[PDB]
């Protein structure tokens, strides 16, 4: 591996680069802030940046808030998601929402109403991971039974 | 419409010189560039060069970074339309009469190609014959043509780094 | 005869035979023709091939070879034809394909006879509204509709008010190439299209669609023959295939207050009307004053 | 000292470092010559003007090698005072070369002709016999009868013999629908045909062939439109606002039957957008920071009610007070009917950060380059890697006049590839009034941005890429733009008996030429001198010049490299005595279901002889005409208005070295019938008596609104046009607002507007009943 000093310097470079890929709506694009939104990767990078904060790395507050606002749109509005290359659109939409749900719940920011409504569509899941993520979210936010 | 090195050898004799042998067909003027390989880190050059027939334009940056250009000489020939091989007068080139391993990169005056004929050589009428053993190494210095000039003090044994 | 009969009922390195359904159907056709057997089965394979070639993006060398060998002899015959029909007292004749429009009186008693010395080819396309609304169905093509507000969020189809601008988003997919897909999106009577061809007198899609720039960019990439902003429908002529789904976006306005039935979005091929899709049945549209 | 290079021919220099071997070596195509040609291309011929660089204008020109696509010379000769040359022009011509032994000058026709975007060289391309295509409207509904009229005249609006004109009806898909041979009736062409109800919607057109095989087009929309029942006026301020000013729009709405939009709702959108094309007088010049953020926003949703006069005001406080770039506020306003159907219009308000701003125009082409960061191909100004990037910089006001400034921060920025924007080079520019600054920067590779900052803090920047071009070039996007020579004329219009006095106010001194041109060649082939600060010269307008595509042109050169400047101006020959004083007398207000009477009176001062004047009267609903802001067809402007510049200028001063049918509707389903009423009327062409008097009576049906009366008048050379507005309204108006259609099982709240337009109070009873597929 790297030296501890090299590894930490590289994480900081990566954060500053990732922040430049944040779009005006808080979502993330693949290369530029003007590019199209990447729904699963927004939850992925938001997971990375929140965890980075718990591990001693600085991420600006405005970027996290904008990101969390966008993750909340994913829980509330799966209908506005454009994933035209998806074979199982509902399964894709469900993986995005469940990931968005875990990242917000780990910050105590996921509304129980939204989680319960995503849970009603559990049959849409094509893997165990989104259901385990949603389960942890429901338990964390207060619904231990559905969790 | 081609011209290239015919011998592809590492040593041409100082005596019976006749320069470097080149086989040409319909090529009247040839621009040859000579480069003296830096004495330090010479084993690293030989391993990278691998005694090739031609030189690639992209790979030339890494290889010619450890060799300095001494002369830019064009040579007058007279073929119009047979693929006859001919000599290269090198005896008038004063920087080439100095010590060190050289590399000759030839090209047609105003021609631009992916690869140009190149050869690694040394101008010398000295002929050594070493003998390797488990602990020591006995070298036998001599001379080409009529004569066996055996005297040998001049033995530069360099390692992988390129130090005597 | 048992093997041949079984073959024409059996559907289709991996297999190692360099094959495909298209290639195998053309080779089977040449085999039947060559051995002058089952002429009725030959006509069935020829129609099936015509649709498969039409829906194929690119043909492999073996597919085009087989297709050429199966169809090289059909244009070598004259285009002359004769027919006696139910809708004509006089005989119908021609040297090329001649279309004849028909009404419901003519169609219910439609009968055609070959009065020629060669075989005649007939194509009959009938269209009209069913007596009741059919259920969403799809074959080869797929269509889905979604309505967004100009804020890029899903619009709540109850909280719609007289004057509101909405972005109607259509997504069309296909399991093969549909070079001539016709998207017909019949409007609810409360929604009026913002005619983009008459820019001075309407709201701009470009200006009011900044929050769905991804959808506008996807639409810009589609191969669109034409777009029509009619009184009762939005129409788009497009090319679609499996590797390239089509995104269409149009601007509409909530005008007359009322409770409106929502027609399902439709897409079908002109050449192959069996390549058809009707999108999901929507809730009633309420336009508030 | 290189003797073989002193010989004729085009050379190529390939340089390399003595013993260096690289993928690519610097190379350039050049010609050693102090000869400066300036060719002029025409429809049939090509006139070339030989000259010389430095102090001297060696005009002699025999040495003209015109080579084709294959590479063979076609013609070579000499002519005119001091030297000039006239040659035969070809459609697929490729080259032009100068001198046999005394050096070589290369000029290729394959390169784009000099961009005259800063010059008013726009007009109709009808240099040949004129065919004016006109009708009462340009907007039709499927199932309507298209009305088209025509008058054939020569290049100077004079009558010619009765000849047939072939008209083709073209669909939006480009296919022809029907072809006819139109014959004139009393010097008038008239074409009428019904659009099918299953007709395609879009831009249709009628193409005419007079015999020249150069088609004359008449465009018309075929759409499912609804005539507007209201007029909406949205007015901002002509002069741009400062970044501190509140943005205000004045709203005026009224029913076209003559009543204000009292209590009517206005819904709308306010948008903030950058104003990059801030000066219309400078086409191609960009203003403002392209690196600046939040310049594209949705400000607010407008919701207001108009007062009793049908008036309102839209305002928003500034949220861009610290902007260094020009911006614009767009109001997309929808004035709603009592039923909800809007009348939508757009108004724009310009915001300027200062009174004068810096503007940038790259001199290099814009090509479509794919960007995988946005996953979309976008046309962007590109230049070859390792080459210099040229730019035109101007400090202009809103009107286009260049102001004098000193201390412009011209900075070449290198944009981050994969830290922050690296400032590559810095400069200091001083500008003179009416001077275009020309900056050149050595560019390496990747993304770049050229920004210029004025001392008033106003910033302007243009983004450009440095790399490779895989063809896909925009049609003449890198064309040479010459420096402007402001040409002034003594009189507004001239005639065969007049004498023109032109003032050539060039930026500096310079020899060249001054001439009068047409699409068939020049008419004032030579004039050579220019001295001091301006030159007033006499041009005698010749009597045989019977056309309106006539223009004026000047060229000046001065060495320090010899900077070249061009001047172009239209020569107006349209006489006012050839215009008919057409007066229309109609009542200001009238009732529906009554006939309208139009009183025509044609005349002209001193003459007053309106001999056999023909008048074509038409009346169309204003709500139809307002959709496409339809202009009343003017025969005088058609036959005598400014025509386009018939020449193309080529010079080498820019390359000088310095150091079935209805089947889709069938699949969708039979559309419901729309019963809207389109009020259009066209009476037969009448003849005005000895006095120049006449009357047309047009029957008007059950219509409530405004009607535009239009008339076209003609003789052999005299042409006239006029318009009048007639309000058709009942004492009490009762109008029903309904959706465009209804589906089975739908419920709609219809609205009936009852308006009392009398001076007396009214007491009425409204009895309603529903028949057919409707029930109350
Ligand atoms: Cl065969
Ligand atoms: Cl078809
Ligand atoms: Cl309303």
């Amino acid at each position: 591996g790297d030296s501890d000093e090299k590894r930490r310097a590289s994480v900081d470079i990566g954060i500053s680069r990732l922040l430049q890929m944040q779009r005006d709506n808080g979502g993330f694009a693949l290369w530029d802030k003007n590019g199209d939104e990447e729904y699963w990767l927004t939850a992925y990078v938001m997971d990375f940046l929140v965890r980075a904060g718990e591990q001693g790395y600085s991420v600006p507050t405005d970027a996290i808030n904008r990101g969390n606002e966008r993750l909340l749109r994913y829980l509330q509005d799966p209908g506005m998601m454009s994933i035209p290359y998806a074979d199982n659109l509902k399964a894709s939409k469900f993986a995005v929402q469940s990931y968005a749900a875990l990242v917000l719940a780990r910050q105590q920011k996921a509304p129980l109403g939204a989680l319960r409504e995503i849970w009603e569509h559990r049959a849409d899941a094509a893997s165990g991971l989104p259901l385990l993520q949603l389960g942890v979210a429901l338990k964390t936010m207060g619904d231990a039974t559905r969790g | 419409p081609s011209v290239g090195f015919a011998s592809r050898g590492s040593l041409l004799p100082g005596k019976v010189v006749e320069g470097l042998p080149v086989m040409a067909l319909n090529v009247n003027n040839v621009d040859v560039n000579f480069f003296r390989v830096k004495p330090e880190s010479l084993p690293a050059f030989i391993s990278q060069w691998e005694y090739r027939n031609s030189l690639a334009n992209w790979q030339s940056d890494k290889l010619l970074q450890m060799a300095d250009l001494v002369y830019t000489g064009r040579f007058d020939l007279n073929p119009a339309r047979t693929r006859e091989k001919l000599l290269l007068p090198l005896g008038d080139i004063k920087p080439l009469q100095q010590a060190g391993v050289y590399l000759a990169v030839m090209n047609q005056a105003g021609r631009y190609d992916y690869s140009n004929p190149a050869t690694l050589f040394t101008l010398s009428d000295i002929g050594v014959s070493a003998h390797r053993y488990h602990n020591r190494l006995d070298i036998f210095t001599q001379s080409l043509e009529n004569g066996a000039a055996q005297q040998g003090i001049e033995v530069s044994l360099l390692n992988e780094k390129g130090q005597t | 005869e048992e093997a041949i009969a079984l073959a024409l009922k059996t559907p289709r390195i991996w297999l190692g035979d360099y094959g495909s359904s298209l290639r195998d159907n053309a080779l089977m056709l040449s085999l039947l023709e060559e051995n002058k057997l089952l002429p009725d089965e030959q006509y069935t394979l020829l129609n099936t091939l015509s649709q498969q070639a039409f829906g194929e993006r690119w043909l492999s060398t073996q597919e085009s070879n087989a297709l050429f060998l199966a169809a090289r002899t059909i244009q070598d015959l004259p285009g002359k034809w004769q027919a006696q029909t139910s809708f004509s007292a006089e005989q119908l004749t021609g040297e090329k394909a001649q279309n004849s429009n028909l009404n419901s009186d003519q169609l219910v008693t439609l009968q055609v006879s070959n009065s020629g010395d060669q075989p005649l080819w007939l194509r009959m396309d009938a269209s009209g509204y069913p007596q009741s609304a059919p259920l969403p169905a799809n074959n080869v093509l797929q269509i889905e509709r979604h309505i967004l507000g100009t804020d890029g969020k899903s619009k709540s189809l109850d909280s719609l008010r007289s004057g509101d601008l909405v972005l109607v988003w259509l997504q069309v997919k296909a399991s093969n190439s549909v070079p001539d897909a016709l998207v017909v999106d019949l409007l609810p009577a409360g929604l009026e299209l913002e005619n983009q061809n008459l820019a001075n007198g309407s709201a701009s899609l470009e200006q009011s669609g900044g929050e769905v720039q991804n959808l506008l960019n996807q639409m810009q990439q589609a191969s669109i023959k034409h777009i029509e902003f009619r009184d009762d429908r939005f129409v788009a002529a497009v090319a679609v295939d499996e590797y390239q789904p089509v995104t269409l976006v149009y601007l509409a306005r909530a005008v007359t207050p009322g409770t409106y039935q929502v027609p399902q979005p439709m897409v079908e091929s002109m050449y192959v009307p069996q390549w058809r899709a009707t999108g999901a049945a929507e809730d009633l549209l309420i336009v508030r004053p | 000292d290189i003797k073989p290079l002193q010989q004729a021919g085009v050379y190529l220099a390939v340089m390399n470092q003595a013993g260096r071997y690289d993928y690519s070596n610097p190379a350039t195509l050049f010609t050693l010559s102090d000869i400066g040609v300036s060719a002029h291309r025409y429809h049939n011929r090509l006139d070339i003007f030989t000259q010389s660089l430095e102090n001297g204008a060696a005009q002699q020109g025999i040495e003209v090698s015109l080579l084709n696509e294959k590479g063979q010379t076609l013609t070579q000769a000499t002519s005119d005072a001091q030297g000039h040359v006239q040659l035969e022009n070809d459609k697929n011509a490729a080259l032009l070369l100068a001198r046999k032994d005394g050096q070589t000058t290369l000029l290729d026709l394959k390169l784009p002709a000099l961009d005259l975007a800063e010059f008013n060289i726009a007009g109709a391309p009808g240099y040949s016999k004129q065919f004016f295509m006109f009708g009462p409207r340009d907007l039709y509904r499927p199932g309507e009868t298209v009305i088209l009229n025509g008058l054939l005249r020569d290049a100077d609006g004079k009558a010619l013999p009765n000849q047939p004109i072939k008209l083709d009806v073209i669909k939006p898909d480009g296919q022809v629908l029907r072809s006819v041979v139109s014959q004139p009736e009393n010097g008038l062409y008239h074409f009428t045909w019904p659009l099918d109800s299953n007709a395609a919607t879009g831009m249709w057109h009628i193409r005419a062939n007079t015999g020249d095989n150069q088609y004359r087009m008449w465009d018309f929309h075929v759409e499912d439109f609804m005539p507007e029942r209201m007029a909406l006026n949205l007015t901002g301020e002509k002069t741009p606002l400062t970044p501190k000013d509140e943005v205000k729009f004045s709203v005026v709405g009224y029913y076209l039957y003559g009543a204000p939009a009292n209590g009517n709702t206005l819904q709308g959108q306010l948008f903030l957008r950058p104003l990059r094309e801030a000066v219309s007088a400078l086409p191609g010049f960009e203003f403002g920071d392209i690196a600046a953020e939040n310049l594209s926003r949705t400000l607010d949703e407008v919701q207001l009610t108009l007062d009793d006069k049908g008036r309102g005001e839209v305002s928003t406080e500034s949220q861009w007070k610290e902007t260094h770039s020009p911006l614009q506020v767009i109001f997309q306003g929808s004035l709603l009917e009592s039923g909800g159907r809007p009348v939508t219009r757009r108004a724009e308000q310009a915001i300027w950060p200062a009174d004068a701003l810096p503007g940038i125009r790259p001199q290099f082409a814009s090509k479509s380059v794919y960007d995988y960061r946005t996953d979309s191909t976008v046309k962007q100004p590109i230049v070859d890697e390792g080459s210099n990037a040229a730019f035109d910089i101007v400090y202009s006001d809103a009107q286009g006049v260049k102001k004098a400034v000193s201390g412009l921060q011209v900075r070449l920025i290198r944009e981050r590839r994969d830290q922050k924007d690296l400032i590559e080079n810095e400069q200091t520019l001083d500008l003179k009034a009416d001077e275009t600054g020309k900056v050149s920067f050595p560019v390496e590779w990747g993304a770049y941005r050229l920004e210029v900052k004025a001392p008033n803090e106003a910033v302007s920047s243009v983004r450009f890429w440095a790399g490779y071009s895989w063809q896909d070039n925009s049609d003449g996007s890198g064309a040479v733009r010459p420096d402007r020579v402001t040409l002034k004329l003594d009189k507004a219009s001239y005639r065969p008996g007049d004498t023109i006095k032109l003032h050539i106010a060039a930026p500096t001194a310079g020899k060249g030429y001054a001439m009068v041109e047409s699409s068939e060649g020049p008419l004032w082939w030579q004039e050579i001198d220019v001295r001091a600060q301006g030159l007033d010269l006499t041009i005698p307008v010749d009597k045989t010049w019977n056309r309106h595509d006539l223009y004026l042109s000047t060229l000046v050169v001065r060495p320090g490299t010899p900077k070249r400047a061009v001047g172009v101006l239209h020569l107006p020959l349209g006489d006012e005595n050839r215009r008919l004083d057409l007066a229309l007398e109609t009542p200001a207000k009238m009732r529906p279901n009554q006939p309208l009477t139009v009183k025509i009176k044609a005349s002209t001062k001193n003459g007053e002889k309106p001999k056999q004047v023909n008048v074509l009267v038409s009346a169309v609903d204003s709500g139809v005409l307002n959709i496409t802001d339809y202009v009343t067809p003017d025969p005088w402007q058609a036959f005598f208005g400014q025509k386009r510049y018939g020449a193309d200028i080529y010079d080498i001063y820019g390359q000088v070295i310095e150091g079935g049918d209805g089947d889709e509707l069938k699949r969708g389903g039979k559309p419901p019938v729309n019963h809207v009423n389109i009020v259009v009327q066209q009476a037969l062409p009448v003849t005005l008596n000895e006095q120049g008097e006449g009357s047309v009576t047009l029957p008007i049906g059950d219509f409530n609104g405004e009607l535009r009366v239009m008339a076209q008048a003609w003789t052999a050379d005299d042409f006239g046009s006029n318009e009048s507005k007639v309000i058709v309204a009942a004492p009490v108006i009762a109008e029903l607002n309904m959706p465009r259609f209804m589906a089975s099982g739908d419920t709609s709240r219809l609205t009936l507007d009852i308006t009392n337009l009398t001076d007396k109070p009214q007491k009425l009873n409204v009895a309603l009943t529903a028949s057919g597929l409707l029930e109350l």
